[PDB]
């Protein structure tokens, strides 16, 4: 009896320990991934094209080259996302979803708050985030397909809703595409290093920025954010043998 | 500096085996009241004459023959049947001696030098080593994969450098450098005795772990770089076998076979056949497929630099830092110390060269330990932590 | 004219501010300079709980005082059998990002919660005791963060839609909603006789709740930022908060005001959750620094830390018969103190 | 428009906290104490319970 307690328990908790072992090669065997956008940004599209191809929060699964990844998309309605942005200090990386048309826009003429300026404070209140200090984040500059239309003189938005822009031009290391007019380069490079700037001077060696000129009907979005997952995750291995 | 006293024991081996066959075969003189002939561990003098003197060619196992070929040394038989007592009987050897030296250092004071180098160097890293494990198992929360591998490397240092003490004090060689003939005898037997080829097979095979260690660790990391994705139990054991039973499978046959066509020796290269080869290809090969796994790690890295916004020559000062400590993790001087070595050479020649590169590599263990535990900042902070809880009390 | 009610309302959050203030003769500390100081007090983990995977952020003592539960981010239930350290059920859920767990106080029911805006009911003395949940509440359109049983079949649960809520489990539609709070509700403790609770939220304000009328009898101010912890003395006349800046503090509900300030110098980090003891002499937190300390209630004194932690400090309860002490935290263990 | 209600609520809320049986915070205090002296004896953790009755040995 009392005997067979311990024996009844001792085989309960191996039944409770070898399970724990098997969820166990799956926990480390997965990539996990936040989005964070705004509504208005091609997140839903970027994240309908994820899941097809393979209330308070959305979870999706897909497999790229046997690599387990898990996304979860948390849509909020506080200004706050604080209180649960903790909970994500352990994933692999998160993925920035931003509007770069949205320029000249305003967020459903609340506060007339510019969709990018409002972007971008998003993004740095997470890029300086003491929670996810060792996190990195995948940024998605989405409409480019949007942004080269209104740039090409449509409505004469020279950007001038930026104003430093007058004062930009293309680096030399930008990377111009084939088919892509000079005028559009100067737009595209001036919004990420928009981004750029912010990345750049908070961490380093802790996490990093990979920004991408995707498009919601883009494709390849599956192959950046497996690049970039593969690069964070030898970035990890070679600083724990102080190789980096 | 091609031969020393290894080589004259060695050949005066051999004499004592002619002589031994001659003593037993040469026939008995016809006539009576002989001189009984004998070897006294110097010269091999034959049945001679009464009250006449006996004249023996100067023996060939000296190192100095070639001064004497002419030369003689005397034994002077009496008439009452019996060699001439002094007080070994009289024997006149100044014909046949040894040139002065002239201020030169011989490989046996400079094989002893290379023996206190190598030797300090095993003390630290077996010491460093010792320490660093017990750091590395002390605190819990220093309990990887990655850790596990660098104690098993550590305890593959530690067993090489064990080896080699208990190697070097099994024959005291570092004071019979200056050993007469009488005793030679010893030194002779005990290279032939089962303990000695025991030690050496050990050593051997400290040495060949050691080496696939550092293979297990250049292919775990290269595992982890490839963002490659196993069973890690599964792959934990099977490194831990590669790196420890791996060995076994080309230095017990090498062993057989060099029990089974191997008459006299502790073990040495053989003067014929190619029995080495069991033992030193594999660990070529190891070496070889670690250098390579080095070449793809500073790929990678480099790649990883320049991906970075990173200066021009704040570059090359963190790359000359990363790959300086990981020249000790992979062993990638092995492949300089691979290359500058004579695999045809035999006897004192080969000793030296062996021991150049133990003096140089015995600091290894020390430089991991130093490298991947002390300096460590996951230990430091460890440190910390352990001594701010006292803090607290 | 909303001039007109907000001026009504300064001016009355100024009779009541009088009012607190005329209640103010003698401090706390005043009065407990002549009792005797608790002394160092050096308590030790008997038992620790291994085997979550992912971080911890609750723990809840058994009525028994011998069993417990753990919620974990690796979307894993584990019931503990604190004496013998041996499991009981693993229980995996829905939802890999539970932010709260509870447990029955008849021994019967555990509830976990989280992101997903579900509280989710558990029973364990079933013809399985397993998977099978008995009852999955939803409504809350924000994240559940705190929930403990009045009974079997009332739980109270606080969510980040700035509301708490009684819910009858049978019906599964919550009887009665608690509004009045500004920021997200983080924690909730059920009072001895539970009449009453009290919660505490992002608005840097804690409320107290009459389960049945479900009014805000009394509302209490004063930390500077979010509170992440609360409990009631074992009275039920009382109860302290844990906050963000690094304050707990012990308020009184028949005073109408704050008694004891728990705060020392050398803290930088918020608190996340906090216990009481059975006497209530001692008030135990949990910290973000790994270590949980000891206060003396009644001197606001210091007598122990329990630093035995690797990782951030989530949860902590003390037993019913005041036994021991478990500690959770995001390095995946439970510590038992005793 | 609508705020009206919502500070109208405000106010009656904050209403029913002006008017309430508040005690001296002397009282307050020295009837918290008393509930620790009765139950000091029956407390596990403040007073050192001996080895031999804890179940956690
Ligand atoms: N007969 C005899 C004899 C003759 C002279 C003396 C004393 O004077 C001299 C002179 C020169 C060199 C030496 C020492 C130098 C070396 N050690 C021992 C020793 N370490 C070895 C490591 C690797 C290998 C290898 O091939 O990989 C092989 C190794 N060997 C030789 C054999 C193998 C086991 O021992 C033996 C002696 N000592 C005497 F002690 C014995």
């Amino acid at each position: 009896d009392q005997r067979n307690e311990e024996k009844a328990q001792r085989e309960a908790n191996k039944k409770i320990e070898k399970q724990l072992q098997k969820d166990k090669q799956v926990y480390r065997a997965t990539h996990r991934l936040l989005l964070l956008g705004a509504g208005e940004s091609g997140k839903n599209t970027i994240v309908k094209q994820m899941r097809i191809l393979h209330s308070g929060i959305f979870e999706t699964k897909f497999q790229v080259d046997k690599v387990n990844f898990h996304m979860f998309d948390v849509g909020a309605q506080r200004d706050e996302r604080r209180k649960w942005i903790q909970c994500f200090n352990d994933v692999t990386a998160i993925i920035f979803v931003v509007a770069s048309s949205s320029y000249n826009m305003v967020i459903r003429e609340d506060n007339q708050t510019n969709r990018l300026q409002a972007a971008l404070k998003l993004f740095d209140s997470i890029w300086n985030n003491k929670w996810l200090r060792d996190t990195s984040v995948i940024l998605f500059l989405n409409k480019q397909d949007l942004l080269a239309e209104k740039v090409l003189a449509g409505k004469s938005k020279i950007e001038d809703y930026f104003p430093e822009f007058a004062r930009y031009t293309t680096p030399e290391d930008a990377t111009p595409e084939p088919g892509e007019d000079p005028r559009v380069t100067r737009a595209k490079y001036f919004i990420r290093d928009e981004f750029l700037r912010i990345s750049t001077a908070s961490g380093d060696g802790r996490h990093y920025c990979y920004p991408h000129f995707t498009c919601s009907v883009d494709t390849e979005n599956i192959r950046r954010v497996f690049n970039d997952c593969r690069d964070i995750i030898q970035r990890m291995h070679l600083r724990q043998y102080e190789l980096l | 500096a091609t031969v020393s006293l290894w080589e004259t024991v060695q050949k005066w081996r051999e004499y004592r085996r002619q002589c031994q066959r001659s003593l037993t075969e040469d026939p008995p003189p016809a006539t009576d009241l002989f001189c009984n002939r004998t070897f006294d561990e110097y010269a091999c003098w034959p049945d001679g004459e009464p009250g006449s003197f006996v004249n023996v060619s100067c023996p060939w196992y000296l190192p100095w023959a070639s001064s004497v070929p002419q030369g003689h040394v005397y034994r002077f038989c009496t008439a009452e049947g019996l060699w001439l007592q002094k007080d070994l009987p009289w024997r006149d050897l100044s014909e046949c001696e040894e040139s002065k030296r002239g201020e030169r250092s011989s490989p046996e004071e400079q094989l002893l030098f290379l023996y206190i180098i190598y030797t300090v160097g095993y003390a630290l890293s077996f010491s460093a080593l010792v320490i660093a494990s017990a750091i590395l198992l002390g605190f819990r929360h220093l309990h990887c994969t990655r850790n596990y591998i660098h104690l098993n490397l550590f305890a593959s240092f530690i067993l090489r450098a064990l080896s080699v003490f208990i190697k070097d004090a099994a024959l005291k060689w570092m004071y019979s450098t200056a050993a007469q003939q009488h005793q030679w005898d010893g030194l002779l037997s005990y290279q032939d005795s089962l303990s000695c080829r025991l030690v050496f097979l050990l050593m051997q095979y400290c040495v060949a772990a050691n080496y696939y260690w550092l293979l297990v660790e250049g292919v775990y990391l290269y595992t982890l770089l490839a963002f490659s994705v196993f069973s890690e139990q599964w792959i934990f054991r099977l490194y831990v076998s590669i790196g420890w039973g791996v060995p076994l499978l080309f230095v017990v046959p090498w062993g057989i076979v060099k029990y089974l066509y191997e008459d006299e020796g502790c073990w040495t290269r053989n003067s014929n056949m190619n029995y080495w080869l069991i033992i030193r290809l594999p660990i070529l090969f190891a070496i070889g497929v670690n250098f390579l796994i080095f070449v793809r790690v500073i790929c990678i890295v480099v790649s990883k630099l320049k991906a970075n916004l990173m200066c021009k020559t704040d570059i090359k000062c963190r790359l000359a830092k990363s790959t300086l400590t990981l020249i000790p993790l992979l062993g990638t001087h092995e492949v300089i110390f691979a290359f500058v070595m004579d695999e045809h050479a035999r006897g004192t020649l080969r000793f030296i060269k062996l021991f150049t590169e133990l003096s140089f590599t015995s600091f290894q263990g020390l430089m991991v330990a130093i490298l991947y535990c002390f300096v460590n900042n996951e230990v430091q902070l460890e440190f910390r932590k352990s001594w701010e809880r006292w803090r607290l009390e | 004219e909303l001039d007109q009610l907000r001026q009504e309302a300064e001016q009355l959050k100024n009779q009541i501010r009088d009012a607190r203030k005329a209640c103010a003769d003698a401090t706390l500390s005043q009065i407990t300079n002549n009792i005797d100081p608790v002394g160092r007090i050096q308590m030790r983990t008997r038992r620790t709980l291994r085997g979550h995977l992912a971080k911890i952020y609750a723990m809840h003592w058994g009525t028994d005082s011998r069993l417990l539960v753990s919620a974990s981010q690796d979307g894993k239930l584990i019931i503990w059998d604190s004496y013998t350290t041996n499991k009981v059920h693993a229980i995996p859920l829905r939802s890999s990002w539970v932010m709260t767990c509870a447990y029955a106080p008849s021994g019967n029911y555990v509830a976990c919660g989280g992101l997903d805006n579900i509280c989710s009911i558990y029973n364990l003395k079933t013809r399985e005791g397993n998977v099978r949940v008995s009852r999955e509440l939803a409504g809350h359109t924000g994240y559940l963060s705190c929930c403990r049983f009045l009974d079997d079949n009332q739980i109270v649960t606080s969510s980040g839609d700035t509301t708490c809520a009684l819910w009858d489990i049978e019906t599964g539609q919550q009887t009665t909603t608690f509004t009045g709070h500004t920021g997200d509700v983080m924690s909730l403790s059920l009072a001895p006789d539970t009449r009453l609770f009290v919660s505490g939220a992002c608005d840097a304000s804690a409320k107290l709740w009459d389960v049945r009328e479900g009014m805000c009898r009394q509302t209490f101010t004063g930390h500077e930022s979010d509170i992440n912890a609360i409990c009631f003395f074992p009275n039920g006349n009382a109860f302290a908060t844990g906050s963000d800046d690094a304050t707990c503090r012990l308020f009184d509900l028949r005073a109408d005001q704050e008694l004891m300030t728990y705060s020392h110098d050398n803290i930088i980090c918020g608190i996340t959750s906090v216990s009481f003891s059975k006497s209530g002499r001692l008030l135990l937190a949990g910290y973000d620094d790994f270590n949980c300390n000891v206060w003396d209630a009644l001197k606001a004194d210091r007598a122990g830390v329990l630093a035995g932690h690797d990782n951030r400090v989530s949860c902590l309860g003390v037993t019913d018969d005041g036994m021991a002490v478990a500690t959770g935290s995001w390095d995946s263990f439970l510590k038992i103190w005793n | 428009t609508a705020s009206i209600a919502q500070a109208r609520k405000l106010v009656e809320q904050l209403k029913m906290e002006a008017n309430i049986d508040r005690i001296k915070v002397s009282k307050a205090a020295a009837d918290l104490m008393a509930y620790c002296e009765a139950h000091a004896k029956e407390d596990p953790l403040l007073t050192p319970v001996p080895a031999s009755e804890n179940p956690f040995r």
